[PDB]
């Protein structure tokens, strides 16, 4: 019990948001009809 | 219908927000 | 005088005046709560002390008929005037008086100036405030009792078909409105009720809770066990642990304070919050909008003649309210229900 | 920094950010408008337009555009019935497209007035910092307010150029899009008088020209400018929000009591209509007319329109629905489809009986067949109970005049106590609760809920002037 | 530093470019609450009309007014 | 002497002595 | 199904419950 | 003047001692006189219930109550 | 069983519950 | 032109546990009334 | 509904590329 | 049964995560986090 010495954090810049949200919205796209059969 | 709006929903949903959680995390920082 | 230093008229002396220091502070806002808040006193004591509520209710509410204090109300006007002003010198009274007065004009004299004063004890806490050079937040905490007045005594009874409906000014006559709106409103089961109750009884938790605390974490700042009067009123050093209470309350509970202005911003906020939700209730009552029924239940209850829960027991509980006391509470309607009729136990 | 019920006043001391803001709130209202439009003219029905219309089925923007004039769909109906001859550019497909287009427009400003926020126009020159002369704009804003006031009183409600507005019979039978002569008399002031809305538009339009003209040129005093805080932004707010409730408290309370802005073919009919029986009172003045004039019961009860019937009766009371009874009308006691004829009972003697009519505070009222002096003459038995007035006991009989079962007379005691229990709600009609497979429990008319809207919002707006003039008043507390 | 310049902002300069100023005095307040008086009587009007508090022989007060 | 505490005390005793006298003779009328 | 979203909440609210007993931001300088 | 130069003040006790009992006595009278029930229009304990009734009143018309209440009183 | 209350409740659970974790990750982060 | 009107929203782990607390809560509330 | 629902995941997707069009972090 | 275990799963994750530091990870020689691979190994293949 003592301060981790494997300390780090995780980024996500804006361009890699853009590039996320783009994917999620794509496949909701293509799929959405497939599951509302 | 309710099974396939609820995952459109939560698909929609869930990912997005962890997606924004990590950035708005990143852009804290300058 | 002002910031480019002119001259003085009226409005300058009658601000020095006014606003001058003794033991009661007019202020600007005093002329409005003065003269208002007197008559709507004067009204309800004179109403309850000598006038009657034979003509508009067929009840006989006044210490000169022969009630006690708590038998005794301002009862409000007749069905028949419906949303009617009812001036003195209005057309129903024609400028009578004694007219007036026994035809239940008094209770909208009481209410309206008792509304106006409410606004001007309002406004003289803004101007009190102002003087001091505080912020205001005691208007802000008295903006609830305004809002729960306005909700309960003039929006309500407008949504309804008059003020025969308005609680009247006794404490019998608020029994019955109470009583009256869970028979036919089904008060109780409203959510908004909840969490007005809930804001209510957690207030009161929080004031019981603060003043033990404090009390049980002095300073030993002076000898002898008589607390009190170890005290300094221009001390500048606090006279309670916050540390303490915050540890003991922390392993108590769990959660514990530990910003003074933060807990009483809190106990601030608490009841204000529970009565404007009231407040909503109450307005979404005077449309008839009411929280009254589960409709799954009801179909399920109508199908199956086995299923029961409280709910239903509430239900049929309400409607023995409804048509036992609809027979004397309004009579306007004329209504007379046969003794085969009226919903009853069929146990005896 | 600042906590999160903070965080929109970063745009207190820049102008061109709030030009923003109001922007993008502008543009989503007008797309909540147009998204409405477009959701409620997919949702309607204008099959039956007389035991089907839209306060019926749960409509609310659709009222507000057939009140100033559209009344034409591109679909080829009428909101009459009738087919359309020329739907023409003003539409309801076509307001909600406007709606849309004008959101994007008001979004696309609002972004470029957010990326160019520093303008020469709010510096002043004296002393190169952002400051707005709040006098000079209220003056300019009032003039234009007063001159489409009046422009809209003149033109539009007038006929001159524009279509008119709603006009409707008292009775609500025969109500069309007319021009109205405004009437400068002691009746336009009367509030159900069309005409009135015009004079007051007219002379209020004038009267706010001159008021901005006014505002426009004179200066405000000094002992007024620093007694208000006219230097401050947020006197201003705390003024409107003012205004804006008590607009809201008149509003709400117009629609709540009925006025000529208010057409009951539109929202409904209201609570004090059946409180007072005022269809019931004109259906019987026109059946003891048609008596006098001689003919039968079934001819004279056929006269009745089916429209008027319905007016007159219990389901559309707006004071009769729930909190949580969500939804249209048409999904509580199903939809109307005919009209059963006026029933009349009759005991063995041939004494003739009515039903109690239950009043709008009973959720549940028991049946009561009483006589024309007014002594209860029969009753059901609560559920379970015995009773010597029971409707097979005294042996009650019910005929139906006029409507689809004109003619019959049921002896059936089962039969008459189901019919005076439909009865004692008021008109006897027809309801199909299996295409929305309805619960049966009453709901409320776009009146009721509107007024519950408005008069929620505008108590709160009560509490937002209170914190906002207290915020005023004491700045230099507040700040420091 | 200046600020953008736009023909629009140099047009509207002038509206927004006397801010600040003020009348000597207590100005016009006595018009503002002679005005105000007017429209208080002016509301306690309408509002008794519609209450049926104060009735005038050509107004109706009802639906009837409809069939004028 | 015709000060505003003179003013609010006398207002607000006069009535309410007054209307003691009223309550008691009021205890005594019979029904 | 109705019952499955009332036990949802309930367990929700609990865990909010314990977590905020539980994993509190230490406070310092009361 | 503070209240207990106030109370200490023999002027306002013999001015005080005149008026108090006239207001007691002019309560007294008040009730007494039946003047209470004519200027408030209080029923007398025996004409609750006239013979032309005999039941509790119920007024009806808004605008012409100014009669109504005077003929169902008996007055 | 009606699916816009099942809608109705699952957004307002979670929306405001990601803008709060959205603000609180962001004050944690500076 | 970078806005001097700069500010960032702060919101403590109290403030989250409070808001997490009032909006489950009024779920539990209303969800019997949603529903029906 | 299904068309709306399809129209609004169509407007979400041009509402991202405008955004990422026109609001492009600096280099 | 099975979601008993794997609440105590989860309560026995918890606790290896609050006390990494073991003297059982750390090098006799060296004093640095290690792993014999090839007996852990054996140990698991002999339990299997
Ligand atoms: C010129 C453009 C234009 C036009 C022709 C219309 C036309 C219409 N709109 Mg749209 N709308 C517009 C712009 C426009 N709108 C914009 C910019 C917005 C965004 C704010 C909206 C948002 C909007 C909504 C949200 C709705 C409409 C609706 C409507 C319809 C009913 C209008 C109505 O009843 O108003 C009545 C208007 C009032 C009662 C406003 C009263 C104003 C108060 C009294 C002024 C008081 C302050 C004043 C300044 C004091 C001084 C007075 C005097 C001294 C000068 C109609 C088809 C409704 C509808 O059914 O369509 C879907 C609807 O629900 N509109
Ligand atoms: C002044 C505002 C206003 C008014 C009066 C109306 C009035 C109406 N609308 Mg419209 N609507 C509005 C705004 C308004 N709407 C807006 C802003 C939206 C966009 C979201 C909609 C979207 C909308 C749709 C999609 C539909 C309606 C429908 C209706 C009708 C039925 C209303 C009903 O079922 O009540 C329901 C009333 C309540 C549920 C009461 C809620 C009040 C409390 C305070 C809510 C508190 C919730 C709280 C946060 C806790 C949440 C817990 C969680 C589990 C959910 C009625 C004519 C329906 C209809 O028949 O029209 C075709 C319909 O299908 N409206
Ligand atoms: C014309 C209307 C108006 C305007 C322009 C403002 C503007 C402002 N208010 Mg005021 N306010 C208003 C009405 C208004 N308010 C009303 C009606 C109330 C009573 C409820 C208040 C109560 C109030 C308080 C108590 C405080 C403010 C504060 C503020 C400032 C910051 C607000 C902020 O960042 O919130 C940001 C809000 C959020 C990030 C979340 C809000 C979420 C709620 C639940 C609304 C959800 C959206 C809602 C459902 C959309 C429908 C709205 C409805 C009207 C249709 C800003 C100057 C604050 C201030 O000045 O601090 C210095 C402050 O402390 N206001
Ligand atoms: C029944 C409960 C209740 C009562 C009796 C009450 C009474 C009072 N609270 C006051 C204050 C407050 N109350 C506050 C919060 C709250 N108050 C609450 C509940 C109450 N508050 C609740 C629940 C809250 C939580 C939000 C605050 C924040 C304040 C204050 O700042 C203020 C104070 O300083 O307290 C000392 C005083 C205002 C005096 C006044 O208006 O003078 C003027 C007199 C007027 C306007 C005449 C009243 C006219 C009324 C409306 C009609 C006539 C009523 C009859 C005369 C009596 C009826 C008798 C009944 C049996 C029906 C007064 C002592
Ligand atoms: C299977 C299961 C579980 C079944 C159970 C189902 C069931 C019935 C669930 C119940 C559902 C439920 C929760 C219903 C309630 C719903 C409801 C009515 C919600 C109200 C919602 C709401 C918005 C209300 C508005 C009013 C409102 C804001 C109320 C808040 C009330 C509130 C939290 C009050 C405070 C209570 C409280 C315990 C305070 C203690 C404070 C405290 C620790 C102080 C200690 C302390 C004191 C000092 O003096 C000092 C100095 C220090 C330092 C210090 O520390
Ligand atoms: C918080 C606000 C600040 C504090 C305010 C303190 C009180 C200020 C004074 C309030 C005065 C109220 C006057 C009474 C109005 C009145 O009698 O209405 C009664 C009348 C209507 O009158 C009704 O008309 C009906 C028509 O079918 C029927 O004939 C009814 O029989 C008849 O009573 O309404 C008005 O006069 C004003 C109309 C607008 C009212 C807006 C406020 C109330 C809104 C309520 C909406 C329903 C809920
Ligand atoms: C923070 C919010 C973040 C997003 C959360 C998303 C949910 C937000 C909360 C939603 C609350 C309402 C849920 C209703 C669920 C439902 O079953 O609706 C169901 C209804 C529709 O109901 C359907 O109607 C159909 C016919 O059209 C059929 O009849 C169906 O049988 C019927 O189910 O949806 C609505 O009513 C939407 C309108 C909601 C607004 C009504 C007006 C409110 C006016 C008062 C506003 C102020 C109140 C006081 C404020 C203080
Ligand atoms: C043996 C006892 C075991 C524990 C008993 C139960 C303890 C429960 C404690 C819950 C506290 C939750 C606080 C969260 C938010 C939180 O972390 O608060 C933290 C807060 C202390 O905040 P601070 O003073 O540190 O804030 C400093 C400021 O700068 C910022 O806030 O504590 C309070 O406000 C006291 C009020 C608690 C009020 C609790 C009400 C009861 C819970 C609600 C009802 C639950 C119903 C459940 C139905 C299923
Ligand atoms: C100032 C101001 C304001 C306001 C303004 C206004 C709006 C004004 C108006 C005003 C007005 C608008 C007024 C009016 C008035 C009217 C009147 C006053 C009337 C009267 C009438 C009469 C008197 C009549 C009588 C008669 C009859 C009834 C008939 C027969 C004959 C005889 C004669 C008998 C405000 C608040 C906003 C803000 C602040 C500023
Ligand atoms: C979407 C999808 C997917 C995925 C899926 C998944 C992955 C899922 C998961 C799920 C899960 C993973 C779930 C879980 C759950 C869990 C639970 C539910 C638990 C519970 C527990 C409990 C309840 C306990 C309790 C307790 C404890 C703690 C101990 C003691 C005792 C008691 C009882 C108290 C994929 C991609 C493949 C594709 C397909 C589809
Ligand atoms: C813009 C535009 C566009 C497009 C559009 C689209 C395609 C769509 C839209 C869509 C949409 C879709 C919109 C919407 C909006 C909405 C809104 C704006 C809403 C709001 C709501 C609210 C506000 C509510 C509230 C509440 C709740 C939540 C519940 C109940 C209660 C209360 C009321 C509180 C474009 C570019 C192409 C072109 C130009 C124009
Ligand atoms: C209305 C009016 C009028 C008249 C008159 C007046 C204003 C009056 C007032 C009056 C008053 C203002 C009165 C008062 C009274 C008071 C009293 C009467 C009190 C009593 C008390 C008692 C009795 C107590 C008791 C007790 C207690 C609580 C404590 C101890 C115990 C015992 C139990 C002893 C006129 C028409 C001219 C005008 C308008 C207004």
């Amino acid at each position: 019990a003592r301060p981790n010495p494997n300390k780090q954090v995780v980024e996500l810049n804006r361009t890699s948001l853009y590039w996320g949200l783009l994917l999620i919205f794509v496949l909701a796209v293509l799929f959405s009809s497939y599951i509302f059969n | 219908n309710i099974y396939g709006l609820t995952a459109t929903a939560l698909f929609i949903i869930i990912p997005t927000s962890f997606l924004l959680i990590l950035y708005v995390k990143t852009a804290s920082t300058q | 005088i002002g910031t480019y230093q002119e001259k003085r008229t009226w409005f300058d002396d009658a601000d020095d005046w006014l606003r001058q220091d003794r033991f009661v502070f007019v202020g600007w806002s005093g002329l409005l709560l003065f003269p208002c808040a007197y008559f709507a006193l004067g009204g309800w004591l004179t109403g309850t002390t000598f006038v009657t509520s034979w003509y508009t209710h067929g009840l006989a509410t006044s210490y000169l008929e022969g009630c006690n204090f708590l038998t005794a109300a301002v009862s409000t006007p007749a069905n028949s005037m419906a949303h009617s002003l009812l001036f003195v010198w209005g057309p129903e009274a024609q400028g009578d008086f004694t007219r007036w007065c026994q035809l239940g004009g008094l209770w909208a004299f009481v209410a309206l100036h008792g509304a106006f004063g409410l606004i001007g004890f309002m406004l003289r806490q803004f101007e009190i405030a102002r003087s001091v050079n505080l912020r205001p937040y005691n208007a802000i905490a008295f903006s609830a009792p305004i809002a729960v007045f306005v909700s309960v005594f003039l929006i309500y009874p407008l949504g309804q078909s008059g003020w025969f409906f308005a609680p009247s000014f006794g404490v019998a006559a608020i029994f019955r409105f109470i009583l009256f709106f869970q028979g036919f409103h089904n008060w109780t089961l409203n959510p908004f009720h909840m969490m007005g109750v809930a804001g209510v009884l957690g207030a009161a938790l929080l004031c019981a809770i603060h003043g033990a605390t404090v009390e049980n974490t002095l300073f030993e700042d002076g000898d002898g066990a008589n607390t009190f009067r170890a005290f300094n009123p221009t001390q500048a050093e606090e006279t309670y642990s916050m540390v303490t209470a915050n540890r003991f309350w922390s392993q108590i509970f769990g959660v514990a304070f530990s910003n003074k202005r933060w807990l009483h911003f809190f106990m601030l906020l608490v009841p204000v919050t529970g009565l404007w939700m009231s407040a909503i209730g109450v307005v979404g009552l005077a449309l008839n909008l009411r929280a009254y029924d589960f409709v799954s239940q009801e179909i399920r209850a109508a199908e199956d003649p086995e299923f029961e829960t409280f709910y239903t027991k509430n239900i049929l509980l309400n409607e023995g309210i409804r048509a036992w006391m609809a027979a004397q509470d309004q009579p306007h309607e004329r209504l007379v229900f046969p003794e085969e009729v009226l919903p009853r136990g069929n146990a005896l | 920094g600042l906590p999160w019920y903070r965080v929109h006043t970063v745009v207190i001391n820049d102008p061109g950010r709030l030009i923003s803001v109001h922007l993008m709130h502008t543009a989503l209202v007008s797309g909540w408008a147009g998204s409405m439009a477009l959701f409620e003219i997919s949702v309607f029905d204008p099959s039956d337009p007389v035991l089907n219309p839209m306060w019926r089925q749960g409509m609310f923007v659709l009222p507000f555009m057939t009140r100033l004039g559209i009344t034409q769909s591109w679909g080829g109906w009428t909101i009459s019935g009738e087919t359309a001859t020329n739907p023409g550019i003003w539409s309801y497909e076509g307001v909600a497209a406007a709606h849309i287009i004008l959101s994007g427009a008001l979004f696309l400003a609002s972004v470029w007035h957010w990326t160019y926020w520093d303008l020469e126009l709010f510096r002043d020159p004296r002393t190169g910092k952002t400051a707005l002369d709040l006098p000079k704009i209220f003056g300019i804003h009032l003039f234009l307010s007063g001159l489409l006031c009046f422009g809209f009183g003149a033109f539009h409600v007038t006929g001159v150029f524009g279509p008119g507005i709603w006009v409707s019979d008292p009775y609500g039978l025969t109500g069309r899009v007319q021009p109205v002569a405004p009437s400068w008399g002691a009746d336009g002031f009367d509030p159900y008088n069309p005409g009135g809305i015009a004079s007051h538009h007219i002379a209020a339009g004038i009267l706010g020209v001159l008021a901005g003209l006014f505002h426009l040129c004179v200066r405000p005093s000094i002992r007024l400018y620093f007694g208000l805080s006219m230097g401050s932004i947020e006197t201003v707010l705390s003024s409107s929000i003012a205004a804006v409730f008590w607009a809201a408290f008149v509003v709400a309370g117009t629609m709540w009591y009925g006025s000529a802005a208010t057409p009951i073919e539109l929202f409904g009919p209201t609570r004090y209509q059946w409180d007072q029986g005022f269809f019931q009172q004109e259906i019987q003045k026109r059946v003891q007319a048609s008596l006098a004039e001689g003919a039968s019961l079934s001819d004279a009860w056929s006269r009745i329109p089916e429209k008027l019937a319905f007016y007159d009766y219990i389901g559309n009371n707006p004071a009769k629905g729930g909190l949580f009874r969500t939804g249209a009308m048409n999904s509580g006691d199903g939809i109307a489809v005919g009209w059963l004829g006026h029933a009349s009972f009759k005991d063995q003697e041939g004494r003739e009986l009515f039903v109690r009519r239950m009043p709008t505070f009973f959720e549940t009222f028991p049946v009561l067949l009483l006589d024309k002096d007014g002594i209860v003459r029969a009753d059901v038995p609560f559920r379970k109970a015995e009773s010597k007035y029971s409707i097979e006991q005294v042996g009650v009989s019910v005929t139906f005049y006029g409507g689809e079962l004109d003619g019959l007379t049921f002896t059936d005691p089962a039969t008459v106590k189901k019919y005076a229990r439909k009865a004692q709600l008021g008109e006897i009609f027809e309801f199909d609760r299996s295409t929305l497979q309805s619960d049966g429990v009453f709901r409320s008319s776009p009146r009721g809920w509107f007024t519950f809207g408005h008069v929620c919002f505008a108590l709160l707006f009560f509490f937002g002037h209170i914190w906002h003039g207290a915020r005023t008043i004491f700045r230099d507390v507040f700040a420091g | 530093e200046p600020g953008l310049v736009t023909p629009l902002g140099t047009l509207l300069r002038p509206l927004n470019s006397e801010a600040g100023k003020v009348l000597p005095g207590w100005g016009t307040t006595v018009l503002m609450a002679v005005f105000i008086l007017l429209f208080a009587a002016f509301l306690l009007i309408i509002l008794e009309i519609y209450n049926s508090s104060l009735i005038l022989d050509d107004v109706s007060m009802s639906w009837e007014t409809l069939a004028k | 002497i015709f000060t505003v505490r003179w003013l609010a005390i006398h207002g607000i005793a006069v009535p309410t002595i007054f209307f003691l006298g009223a309550i008691t003779a009021m205890q005594f009328i019979q029904r | 199904m109705e019952a499955l979203v009332y036990t949802f909440l309930l367990v929700g609210t609990l865990g909010i419950i314990f977590f905020s007993i539980f994993f509190r931001d230490p406070p310092r300088m009361i | 003047r503070p209240f207990s130069d106030i109370l200490t003040s023999i002027r306002y006790w013999v001015i005080h001692s005149i008026t108090v009992p006239a207001l007691f006595i002019a309560g007294w009278l008040f009730v007494s006189t039946g003047l209470a029930y004519d200027v408030f229009g209080t029923p007398r304990p025996n004409e609750y219930f006239t013979e032309d009734r005999q039941e509790a009143p119920l007024i009806t018309d808004r605008f012409n109550a100014l009669e109504q209440v005077k003929k169902l009183s008996g007055n």
